[PDB]
């Protein structure tokens, strides 16, 4: 799903 | 030398393509069925995605000449139904669930409710070996799921989704897209690619641009989410 940027 | 600045592909970012599938199927086979889950722990922000996502198709269903139908629609990705609830069941008559991950579907049953009864097909199947029926959706809605593939699964995919459109059909893909380059998550084993690599597997799938939005009000410290209507 949404994803914190790496 | 030959390191590139960054990548472009999924094959430069995956080392072998079989672990890449295995290791995503146990990963969501561990994630509770829930919104939250299908969410990675944004549950929080469903009805921000779910209200732009109606607006994003309505218009495809509502206004021009050559209006979308609102027989069928396919839920790609679908998990336990979060968009098949509140985007897609209000708006078709019909709509088919595909997923890899059985114990979502079956959660679905319960999740989804009387309205669930208009849930006419659950496929349980990856999406890399799935052929949607022909002259068969409406609308074919692809969401938070496009980087479980492989760009030439992906590619084949989308070109069987798109004969697989009834006449003004539409497929939407509504996903995390990278600022540059594939990017590999290997907690999930999934990537993440930018406008340009999305744009140029839509292309090879032999498909045509006829929308594209970036979704707004999302958290500040997550990938950008763009929906593209193509057909
Ligand atoms: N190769 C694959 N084929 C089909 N489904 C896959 C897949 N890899 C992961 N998935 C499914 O992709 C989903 C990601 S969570 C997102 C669920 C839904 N699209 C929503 O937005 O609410 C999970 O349900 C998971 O089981």
């Amino acid at each position: 799903x949404p994803r914190r940027r790496s | 030398g030959l390191v590139p600045r960054g990548s472009h592909m999924t094959s430069e970012v995956i080392e072998d393509e079989k672990q890449f599938y295995s290791k995503a199927k146990t990963y969501w086979k561990q994630i509770p069925p829930t919104v939250d889950g299908m969410l990675g722990g944004y549950g929080h922000i469903s009805s921000i995605d779910i209200n732009s996502s109606r607006k994003f198709l309505q218009r495809f269903l509502r206004e021009g000449p050559n209006k979308t139908g609102t027989s069928c629609a396919l839920d790609c990705g679908a998990g336990i139904g979060r968009i098949t609830k509140r985007l897609l069941l209000p708006l078709f008559r019909e709509v088919d669930m595909v997923d890899i991950t059985e114990d979502f579907l079956v959660q679905a049953k319960t999740y989804l409710g009387e309205e669930g009864k208009r849930v006419r097909n659950y496929f349980c199947c990856g999406l890399q070996d799935f052929t949607p029926e022909p002259d068969s959706y409406d609308v074919i809605w692809i969401q938070w799921v496009i980087g479980h593939l492989t760009d030439q699964h992906l590619a084949e995919f989308l070109r069987r989704c798109k004969g697989s459109l009834r006449p003004n059909g539409i497929i939407v893909i509504k996903d995390n897209m990278a600022q540059e380059g594939v990017i590999l998550d290997d907690v999930d084993s999934s990537v993440c690619r930018d406008l340009d690599v999305v744009r140029r597997i839509i292309c090879s799938a032999g498909l045509s641009l006829l929308a594209e939005e970036r979704q707004e009000n999302l958290p500040d410290e997550i990938y950008h989410v763009y929906s593209f209507a193509l057909r």
